[PDB]
Protein backbone atom coordinates (compact mmCIF):
# COMPACT_ATOMS: atom_id res chain seq x y z
CA UNK A 1 0.00 0.00 0.00
CA UNK A 2 1.22 3.43 -0.96
CA UNK A 3 -0.35 6.42 -1.11
CA UNK A 4 -1.16 7.81 -4.21
CA UNK A 5 -1.59 11.54 -6.35
CA UNK A 6 -4.78 13.47 -5.50
CA UNK A 7 -4.83 14.47 -9.13
CA UNK A 8 -2.55 14.10 -12.23
CA UNK A 9 -2.64 14.32 -16.00
CA UNK A 10 -0.03 14.58 -18.31
CA UNK A 11 1.53 18.12 -19.65
CA UNK A 12 5.36 19.27 -20.92
CA UNK A 13 6.60 22.23 -19.44
CA UNK A 14 7.14 25.98 -21.18
CA UNK A 15 9.89 28.16 -20.11
CA UNK A 16 9.10 32.34 -19.97
CA UNK A 17 12.27 34.45 -21.01
CA UNK A 18 12.20 38.65 -21.55
CA UNK A 19 8.35 38.05 -22.81
CA UNK A 20 8.37 35.19 -24.93
CA UNK A 21 6.88 31.53 -23.43
CA UNK A 22 8.78 28.29 -25.71
CA UNK A 23 8.15 24.84 -25.07
CA UNK A 24 10.03 22.39 -23.92
CA UNK A 25 9.20 19.23 -25.86
CA UNK A 26 9.29 16.89 -23.32
CA UNK A 27 7.20 14.00 -22.18
CA UNK A 28 5.98 14.63 -18.60
CA UNK A 29 3.35 14.63 -15.64
CA UNK A 30 1.48 17.20 -13.17
CA UNK A 31 0.11 15.60 -10.13
CA UNK A 32 -0.46 17.07 -6.38
CA UNK A 33 0.39 14.97 -3.75
CA UNK A 34 -0.09 15.14 0.05
CA UNK A 35 2.61 14.21 2.07
CA UNK A 36 1.99 12.43 5.41
CA UNK A 37 3.05 15.93 7.07
CA UNK A 38 -0.37 16.91 5.50
CA UNK A 39 1.71 19.50 3.22
CA UNK A 40 0.41 19.79 -0.56
CA UNK A 41 3.02 19.53 -3.40
CA UNK A 42 2.47 20.26 -6.47
CA UNK A 43 5.19 18.28 -8.91
CA UNK A 44 6.07 17.84 -12.87
CA UNK A 45 7.70 14.86 -13.15
CA UNK A 46 9.79 13.69 -16.56
CA UNK A 47 7.79 10.73 -18.17
CA UNK A 48 10.97 9.48 -20.02
CA UNK A 49 13.28 9.55 -17.28
CA UNK A 50 10.82 9.49 -14.25
CA UNK A 51 12.60 11.92 -12.07
CA UNK A 52 10.40 14.36 -10.53
CA UNK A 53 11.91 17.85 -11.56
CA UNK A 54 9.61 20.43 -9.86
CA UNK A 55 8.04 20.05 -6.18
CA UNK A 56 6.57 23.04 -4.67
CA UNK A 57 5.09 22.98 -1.49
CA UNK A 58 1.68 25.19 -1.67
CA UNK A 59 -0.65 26.70 0.95
CA UNK A 60 -4.06 28.02 0.08
CA UNK A 61 -4.13 31.51 -1.44
CA UNK A 62 -0.35 31.06 -2.84
CA UNK A 63 -1.66 30.49 -6.26
CA UNK A 64 -4.30 30.24 -9.30
CA UNK A 65 -3.77 27.95 -11.84
CA UNK A 66 -5.48 29.27 -15.16
CA UNK A 67 -5.72 28.58 -18.79
CA UNK A 68 -3.45 31.25 -20.74
CA UNK A 69 -5.85 32.21 -23.57
CA UNK A 70 -2.92 33.68 -25.80
CA UNK A 71 -2.02 30.50 -27.17
CA UNK A 72 -4.19 28.65 -29.89
CA UNK A 73 -2.25 25.45 -30.79
CA UNK A 74 -1.93 23.96 -27.25
CA UNK A 75 -3.81 24.13 -23.95
CA UNK A 76 -1.42 26.17 -22.03
CA UNK A 77 -1.74 26.35 -18.60
CA UNK A 78 0.09 28.85 -15.89
CA UNK A 79 0.83 28.43 -12.36
CA UNK A 80 0.93 31.89 -10.92
CA UNK A 81 2.36 32.92 -7.66
CA UNK A 82 -0.53 35.43 -6.92
CA UNK A 83 2.12 37.48 -4.57
CA UNK A 84 5.05 38.30 -6.92
CA UNK A 85 6.14 37.28 -10.61
CA UNK A 86 7.01 33.69 -10.44
CA UNK A 87 5.08 31.29 -12.59
CA UNK A 88 5.37 28.42 -14.16
CA UNK A 89 3.65 27.20 -17.86
CA UNK A 90 2.45 23.92 -18.66
CA UNK A 91 1.41 22.57 -22.14
CA UNK A 92 -1.47 19.76 -21.63
CA UNK A 93 -0.17 16.32 -23.04
CA UNK A 94 -3.52 14.25 -23.02
CA UNK A 95 -4.66 13.55 -26.66
CA UNK A 96 -8.75 14.88 -25.81
CA UNK A 97 -9.41 17.98 -24.09
CA UNK A 98 -12.56 16.54 -22.10
CA UNK A 99 -10.84 16.06 -19.00
CA UNK A 100 -8.69 19.02 -18.67
CA UNK A 101 -11.23 21.81 -17.04
CA UNK A 102 -11.84 19.44 -14.69
CA UNK A 103 -8.05 18.68 -14.13
CA UNK A 104 -7.73 22.59 -13.79
CA UNK A 105 -10.85 22.75 -11.11
CA UNK A 106 -9.17 20.14 -9.15
CA UNK A 107 -5.71 21.14 -9.18
CA UNK A 108 -7.03 24.80 -7.66
CA UNK A 109 -9.46 22.86 -4.94
CA UNK A 110 -6.67 21.13 -3.91
CA UNK A 111 -3.98 24.22 -3.68
CA UNK A 112 -6.04 26.44 -2.46
CA UNK A 113 -8.37 24.75 0.01
CA UNK A 114 -7.00 23.73 3.76
CA UNK B 1 -1.05 4.75 -27.39
CA UNK B 2 -2.96 7.55 -29.28
CA UNK B 3 -0.76 10.10 -30.12
CA UNK B 4 -0.63 12.96 -28.09
CA UNK B 5 -0.51 16.63 -29.31
CA UNK B 6 2.26 18.44 -30.66
CA UNK B 7 4.27 21.03 -28.72
CA UNK B 8 2.54 24.47 -28.75
CA UNK B 9 4.04 27.25 -30.99
CA UNK B 10 5.99 29.96 -28.69
CA UNK B 11 3.53 32.77 -27.78
CA UNK B 12 3.93 36.17 -26.16
CA UNK B 13 3.18 36.51 -22.31
CA UNK B 14 3.17 39.98 -20.43
CA UNK C 1 11.06 46.01 7.29
CA UNK C 2 7.88 44.42 8.18
CA UNK C 3 6.73 40.73 7.14
CA UNK C 4 4.34 38.25 8.42
CA UNK C 5 4.75 34.56 9.91
CA UNK C 6 1.80 32.26 9.74
CA UNK C 7 0.64 28.47 10.23
CA UNK C 8 -2.10 26.78 8.45
CA UNK C 9 -4.23 27.07 11.24
CA UNK C 10 -2.22 29.17 13.74
CA UNK C 11 -1.49 32.95 14.43
CA UNK C 12 -0.43 35.75 12.18
CA UNK C 13 2.60 37.67 13.89
CA UNK C 14 4.71 40.71 12.11
CA UNK C 15 8.29 40.57 12.33
CA UNK C 16 10.96 43.36 11.67
CA UNK C 17 13.46 42.00 9.52
CA UNK C 18 16.25 43.00 6.50
CA UNK C 19 17.29 41.77 3.54
CA UNK C 20 20.49 40.37 5.26
CA UNK C 21 18.40 38.11 7.55
CA UNK C 22 19.27 35.01 7.62
CA UNK C 23 16.40 32.18 7.78
CA UNK C 24 17.83 31.30 11.48
CA UNK C 25 17.86 34.54 12.53
CA UNK C 26 14.54 34.78 11.24
CA UNK C 27 13.56 31.42 13.31
CA UNK C 28 15.27 33.29 16.74
CA UNK C 29 12.79 36.10 16.03
CA UNK C 30 10.02 34.04 15.70
CA UNK C 31 11.09 31.91 19.30
CA UNK C 32 11.52 35.27 20.89
CA UNK C 33 7.69 36.12 19.92
CA UNK C 34 6.22 32.63 19.72
CA UNK C 35 8.17 30.45 22.03
CA UNK C 36 8.50 28.19 19.11
CA UNK C 37 12.11 26.26 19.20
CA UNK C 38 13.68 26.93 15.75
CA UNK C 39 14.66 23.29 15.46
CA UNK C 40 10.34 22.81 15.18
CA UNK C 41 10.22 25.62 12.54
CA UNK C 42 9.88 24.56 8.69
CA UNK C 43 9.04 27.99 6.45
CA UNK C 44 8.30 28.02 3.15
CA UNK C 45 7.70 31.41 0.70
CA UNK C 46 6.91 30.41 -2.87
CA UNK C 47 6.76 27.04 -2.98
CA UNK C 48 10.32 26.42 -1.42
CA UNK C 49 11.23 25.00 2.27
CA UNK C 50 13.65 28.03 3.21
CA UNK C 51 17.44 26.63 3.84
CA UNK C 52 19.31 27.19 6.95
CA UNK C 53 22.45 29.13 6.03
CA UNK C 54 20.67 31.81 3.28
CA UNK C 55 18.97 35.23 3.50
CA UNK C 56 15.67 37.09 2.86
CA UNK C 57 16.92 38.57 0.24
CA UNK C 58 18.25 34.84 -1.54
CA UNK C 59 14.91 34.23 -1.93
CA UNK C 60 13.06 37.13 -2.99
CA UNK C 61 11.27 38.07 0.07
CA UNK C 62 10.25 41.58 0.02
CA UNK C 63 8.16 43.79 1.87
CA UNK C 64 5.22 42.61 3.47
CA UNK C 65 5.68 38.92 2.45
CA UNK C 66 4.24 36.24 4.65
CA UNK C 67 6.28 33.26 4.94
CA UNK C 68 4.17 30.19 6.29
CA UNK C 69 5.67 28.12 9.16
CA UNK C 70 4.90 24.82 10.04
CA UNK C 71 5.63 22.90 13.02
CA UNK C 72 6.59 19.73 13.97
Amino acid sequence: PSNKYLVEFRAGKMSLKGTTVTPDKRKGLVYIQQTDDSLIHFCWKDRTSGNVEDDLIIFPDDCEFKRVPQCPSGRVYVLKFKAGSKRLFFWMQEPKTDQDEEHCRKVNEYLNNP
Amino acid sequence: GPQEPEPPEPFEYI
Amino acid sequence: MQIFVKTLTGKTITLEVEPSDTIENVKAKIQDKEGIPPDQQRLIFAGKQLEDGRTLSDYNIQKESTLHLVLR
